[PDB]
RNA sequence: UGAUUUCUAUUUACGUUUUAGUACUCUGGAAACAGAAUCUACUAAAACAAGGCAAAAUGCCGUGUUUC
């Protein structure tokens, strides 16, 4: 459109990305919208992945079988006429152990060798235990095998038990090996075989691939030796591209941590508050590289201070501070504590990325020797039987060892250091970037959900630079949750903390007799907190009088929120309002340092303190609020608050504003970025008195993006908030108007400044990501035999299983409503009335086959005359009807049975205007095959459907829909779902500006909440819209003819 | 049964009355099988209005976590989620008055009309 | 009101299904045996997203991202 001069305001959430533009010197509100997408799952790639390494796992079976069967070929063990039906390969493969075997129960003992062939090594295996792990059931097989071989072994299992699979039946490669070359030294007497034979099959059956070798040629997963392997698994550096990022538990990683830890701390003492280089040596040398896990006594006895003393520490959960370890220098002191070795540092980053990389001990010893280093061969020992190094670091070694010298020589964290040099990221040239990159994003180690959504607000970006110019100002929110989980556990403890204060207020107007406390729930929760204790005099404040007089006692800002721009309940004090009136801009350090006050800081700190010790009644946050001892008209002291309560400091959210920061200033683009901290947008929201609830759609997305835009606003109007402007902003700030009161900082934060005019807004616009990628999920997992009726129906056969757990009444169920769906009731009459003696026996119990178990020992056993029949572990029953389906009985040649899949997932579907009535073919996800560079639609099948439709060669092909495609029927404009029942041309499709469950719920509404729709004879219009990134809608144009070739 | 054999496919859409749940099915792996059920006012091809109750199964619902009162309702938005992405239609059985039709899912098939609702009256949660 | 784990490798024993054999059930028979049923179980051999490559090979790909 026209360039304007504007702020853009970001919200930024797990499944949509709100925009907000604003006239930059008028206020007016330009534009504002939503961008939606489905939050991303790292689940789906999980079992992508998974069912990936399945398939390599169980192709890697079959193509070891052959081989074997080629070299039986070879050597005429095995002919087209050779016939192994019949042979059981455990008696052949003890027999082959002391006869000769006919050349066919010889070929299939060593094809059943080559199937199961046990364990390399348990590490390949990643494993959730039948219950007994692999390794201690190899251990039991193995102390089981001291005289005899495998074979036998399952042999005698076969014999006494009558099964050799299952949880037991894992050994590994080691006893097959013997097994299998004692059959063959003792078969080569009596086959004209080799020494080359015995040396192939021994390999065939032993070999498998290694972690490093990967995949074989032709992989896109592979890589051609051990260097791209390492270079693969480790990537490159963001600041640095041609460096590796280095692994996570590096020692220099551990000390960088541990360096920007003690450059957080603040010590009250005569000498630097912060602690200076030869301070910070000693406390490594003596306390960290001494204490496995140091604490903050150590610390504080090393530099002779006490615990008190020393603030700004991380913490647990459980309240104690929490400080960097050097794990891999622990790891190797307790080996060695040679100077020669644990004092030098690449030698132990070495030690730990060789930890990190390689799966086993063997390889570690070998990539430890090939260190020519001062390492002993039982020192190298013992390391390669080390646990717990996973992980890679977000940089490389040597932006590591760059930051390092800053962490040693400064007193400046990691934040603040990065923020001071100002790193670009080199991996893309943003010297030659017509826009914002989104490649970058690819390379964070972020949660695919905020993966998803940074890359959508890089686009949205890009979008509004489109349309409106450069911004002069962007301000961004991110969401506080990480996903839905996580959203829904804030939800609930905030339900949870609502219901218990709504107790309190009720039962403290019970007890009291007045409903004031239903409007003095602030000031009754501190008086809570405080113990009834005006913090600033200690004097006491009665319940009744606060409830009777609340003006008698104020809310005051422990640190000023001209300094502090803290609105929570962390800066907040329920103290005598003369005592608030006193203190002034101050803090309680300089009040009670004071002639104003009434009583000493010490005493006042030590009842902080003590108060501060029970029952978390003071936050860690109050606690260092109500002790803050510096001077806060110090720039440093303001800067930390602003970084604080301001700046949005999160991993993600930094790697995103020095993006964007970086593009702009290589580009010589003066838009000033900031991220606003959600506290404070929460407060402005409250205080501009939004409503609580948000019942009315996306647009309150876009809502809180023009919110935050307003907020930038603000911090450009005002001089005396300059300071806040340019710390926000990232830019090196140079008789500066301030903020003096509170009033003032509520006149310049709480005026309504052009709120109603944003409460006006209507002109919103949303953009629904359409998903059109082939080749997703097909079909469903479960694998289906089917039966005939007598009425001639197809039914599904379902498995009951755990028929003997505590709480499966699945069985009861059936048996007491429908006993004639169980396939034993017409096949098997005689063990089905078994079963029901047994269920009538124990009726009143949840599972009567549990307890007739725990009872006599006995599982459900078919039915016998001499009572040998076989223990029942799973009874098929008569499921469903069979309607559409994938059918592959194929695969299973003479099978009696047609075997089916379930649940054909669809792709699309094409509308076509055939004599007057609309129709429509469904494009399933089996009907795109992928040919070698494009996802093509398979004709045949295609014109199959639309015969099965009844679409005339001579319809009008009207339009395509995919997944969140805009359709307009009937001159109502709907985002499509998809298709929800093909054969009586139903469709799904919802509102969008908001869902239609929530649409009903506002109306109180109990309709169905999904809009389900008819194309036939009474459909008069059908039109396709579409809109960009933005939101902005244009129908779509042309495409006389369906696609049948795509992209991907 | 007091229902109705008709020609099915022919048949269009008229109003959507209800949505019921007649069976939350835990695998015992990750994954459950809802089994649910619709409501409809549908008008025949011959002209002809009936009741249609369409019985629908949505299979491998994926849900890894123990579902309590506070983990039901994303066990429903997942369900709905691969129900929207799938194929789930069974059957439909047609009446000739809503009552009968309604009546047949109140008793014959046990259906409520809120997955919470069924997910405690069929014991998934409390 | 009250702070990064993405991407990716290797493998074992399971699990579902079909076929064959055996066991279990039923019928006939003196027996040798043969049928009926395909329910329950063991063993082997195969298939396990539809499928596509590739030709003796520790062979490769197929449910992710992005969808303007």
């Amino acid at each position: 459109s026209m360039k304007r001069n504007y702020i853009l305001g970001l919200d930024i959430g797990i499944t949509s990305v709100g925009y907000g533009i604003i006239d930059y010197e008028t206020r007016d509100v330009i534009d504002a919208g939503v961008r939606l997408f489905k939050e991303a799952n790292v689940e789906n790639n999980e079992g992508r992945r998974s069912k990936r390494g399945a398939r390599r796992l169980k192709r890697r079976r079959r193509h070891r079988i052959q081989r074997v069967k080629k070299l039986l070929f070879d050597y005429n063990l095995l002919t087209d006429h050779s016939e192994l039906s019949g042979i059981n390969p455990y008696e052949a493969r003890v027999k082959g152990l002391s006869q000769k075997l006919s050349e066919e129960e010889f070929s299939a003992a060593l094809l059943h060798l080559a199937k199961r062939r046990g364990v390399h090594n348990v590490n390949e295996v990643e494993e959730d235990t039948n219950e007994l792990s692999t390794k201690e059931q190899i251990s039991r097989n193995s102390k089981a095998l001291e005289e005899k071989y495998v074979a036998e072994l399952q042999l005698e299992r076969l014999k006494k038990d009558g099964e050799v699979r299952g949880s037991i039946n894992r050994f590994k490669t080691s006893d097959y090996v013997k097994e299998a070359k004692q059959l063959l030294k003792v078969q080569k007497a009596y086959h004209q075989l080799d020494q080359s034979f015995i040396d192939t099959y021994i390999d065939l059956l032993e070999t498998r691939r290694t972690y490093y070798e990967g995949p074989g040629e032709g992989s896109p997963f592979g890589w051609k030796d051990i260097k791209e392997w390492y270079e693969m698994l480790m990537g490159h550096c963001t600041y640095f591209p041609e460096e590796l990022r280095s692994v996570k538990y590096a020692y220099n990683a551990d000390l960088y941590n541990a360096l920007n830890d003690l450059n957080n701390l603040v010590i009250t003492r005569d000498e630097n508050e912060k602690l200076e280089y030869y301070e910070k040596f000693q406390i490594i040398e003596n306390v960290f590289k001494q204490k496995k896990k140091p604490t903050l006594k150590q610390i504080a006895k090393e530099i002779l201070v006490n615990e008190e003393d020393i603030k700004g520490y991380r913490v647990t959960s459980t309240g104690k501070p929490e400080f960097t370890n050097l794990k891999v220098y622990h790891d190797i002191k307790d080996i060695t504590a040679r100077k020669e070795i644990i004092e030098n540092a690449e030698l132990l980053d070495q030690i730990a990325k060789i930890l990190t990389i390689y799966q086993s001990s063997e390889d570690i010893q070998e990539e430890l020797t090939n260190l020519n280093s001062e390492l002993t061969q039982e020192e190298i020992e013992q390391i390669s039987n080390l646990k717990g190094y996973t992980g890679t670091h977000n940089l490389s070694l040597k932006a590591i060892n760059l930051i390092l010298d800053e962490l040693w020589h400064t007193n400046d964290n990691q934040i603040a250091i990065f923020n001071r040099l100002k790193l670009v990221p080199k991996k893309v040239d943003l010297s030659q970037q017509k826009e914002i990159p989104t490649t970058l994003v690819d390379d964070f180690i972020l949660s695919p959900v905020v993966k998803r959504s940074f890359i959508q607000s890089i686009k949205v970006i890009n979008a509004i630079i489109k349309k409106y110019g450069l911004p002069n100002d962007i301000i961004i929110e991110l969401a506080r949750e990480k996903n839905s989980k996580d959203a829904q556990k804030m939800i609930n403890e905030m339900q949870k903390r609502n219901r218990q204060t709504n107790e309190r207020i009720e039962e403290i107007i019970r007890t009291t007799g007045k409903e004031n406390a239903k409007y003095l729930i602030e000031k009754i929760k501190l008086h809570d907190m405080q113990e009834g204790k005006c913090l600033y005099s200690l004097e006491a404040i009665p319940l009744e009088d606060l409830l009777n007089n609340p003006f008698n006692y104020e809310v005051d800002h422990i640190i000023p929120r001209s300094v502090s721009f803290d609105n929570s309940f962390n800066n907040k004090v329920l103290v005598k309002q003369e005592e608030n009136s006193k203190k002034g801009n101050r803090t309680p350090f300089q009040y009670l340092s004071s002639s104003d006050s009434k009583i000493s800081y010490e005493t006042f700190k030590k009842h902080i303190l003590n108060l501060a010790k029970g029952k978390g009644r003071i936050s860690k946050t109050k606690k260092e609020y109500l002790l803050e001892e510096r001077d806060i008209n110090r720039f440093s002291v303001q800067k930390d608050f602003i970084n604080r309560n301001l700046v949005d400091t999160r991993y993600a959210t930094r790697g995103l504003m020095n993006l964007l920061r970086s593009y702009f200033r290589v580009n010589n683009l003066d838009v000033k970025v900031k991220s606003i901290n959600g506290g404070f947008t929460s407060f402005l929201r409250r205080k501009w008195k939004f409503k609580k609830e948000r019942n009315k759609g996306y647009k309150h997305h876009a809502e809180d993006a023009l919110i935050i835009a307003n907020a930038d606003f603000i911090f450009k109007e005002w001089k005396k908030l300059d300071k806040a402007k340019k710390v926000m902003e990232n830019q090196m700030f140079e008789s500066m108007p301030e903020i003096e009161t509170e009033q003032e900082y509520k006149e310049i934060f709480i005026t309504p400044h052009q709120i109603k005019h944003i409460k006006d807004f209507k002109d919103y616009k949303y953009s629904h990501r359409v998903d059109k990628k082939p080749n997703r999920e097909l079909i469903n997992d479960t694998l289906y035999s089917t039966r005939k009726d007598d009425k001639g129906n197809t039914l599904i056969v379902n498995n009951l299983n755990g028929l003997y757990d505590k709480d499966n009444d699945k069985l009861k169920k059936l048996i007491n409503k429908s006993p004639e769906k169980l396939l034993m009731y017409h096949h098997d009459p005689q063990t089905y009335q078994k079963l029901k003696l047994i269920m009538e026996q124990y009726g009143d119990e949840k599972n009567p086959l549990y307890k007739y178990y725990e009872e006599t020992g006995n599982y459900l056993t078919k039915y016998s005359k001499k009572d040998n029949g076989p223990v029942i572990k799973k009874i098929k029953y008569y499921g469903n009807k069979l309607n559409a389906h994938l059918d592959i009985t194929d695969d299973y040649p003479n099978s009696r049975n047609k075997v089916v899949k379930l649940s054909l997932k669809p792709y699309r579907f094409d509308v076509y205007l055939d004599n007057g009535v609309y129709k429509f073919v469904t494009v399933k996800n089996l009907d795109v095959i992928k040919k070698e560079n494009y996802y093509e639609v398979n004709s045949k099948c295609y014109e199959e459907a639309k015969k099965l439709k009844k679409i005339s060669n001579q319809a009008e092909f009207i339009a395509s829909f995919y997944n969140n495609d805009l359709i307009k029927i009937n001159g109502e404009l709907y985002r499509v779902i998809g298709v929800n029942n093909d054969l009586l041309n139903r469709i799904e499709v919802n509102m969008i500006d908001i869902t239609y469950r929530e649409y009903l719920e506002n109306m109180n509404d109990k309709r169905p909440p999904r809009i389900i729709k008819t194309i036939a004879s009474k459909t008069q219009s059908i039109k396709k819209y579409s809109t960009d990134i933005l939101g902005n809608l244009y129908e779509v144009k042309s495409k006389k003819h369906p696609q049948i070739i795509k992209k991907g | 049964k007091s229902i109705e054999i008709k020609d099915q496919n022919n048949i269009v859409l008229i109003d959507s009355l209800g949505q019921f749940f007649t069976d939350i099915e835990n695998d015992n792996n990750g994954r459950y099988n809802i089994d649910y059920v619709l409501l409809n006012e549908v008008e025949h091809d011959n002209g002809n209005t009936y009741y249609e109750v369409g019985m629908y199964r949505t299979e491998e619902v994926p849900f890894s976590d123990k579902v309590t009162q506070d983990n039901v309702e994303l066990l429903e938005d997942k369900w709905l989620q691969i129900d929207q992405q799938g194929e789930s239609y069974v059957e439909s059985i047609f009446f000739e008055n809503e009552e009968d039709a309604r009546e047949y899912i109140k008793l014959v098939l046990k259906g409520h009309e809120t997955f919470e609702e069924t997910a405690k009256a069929i014991g998934v949660i409390k």
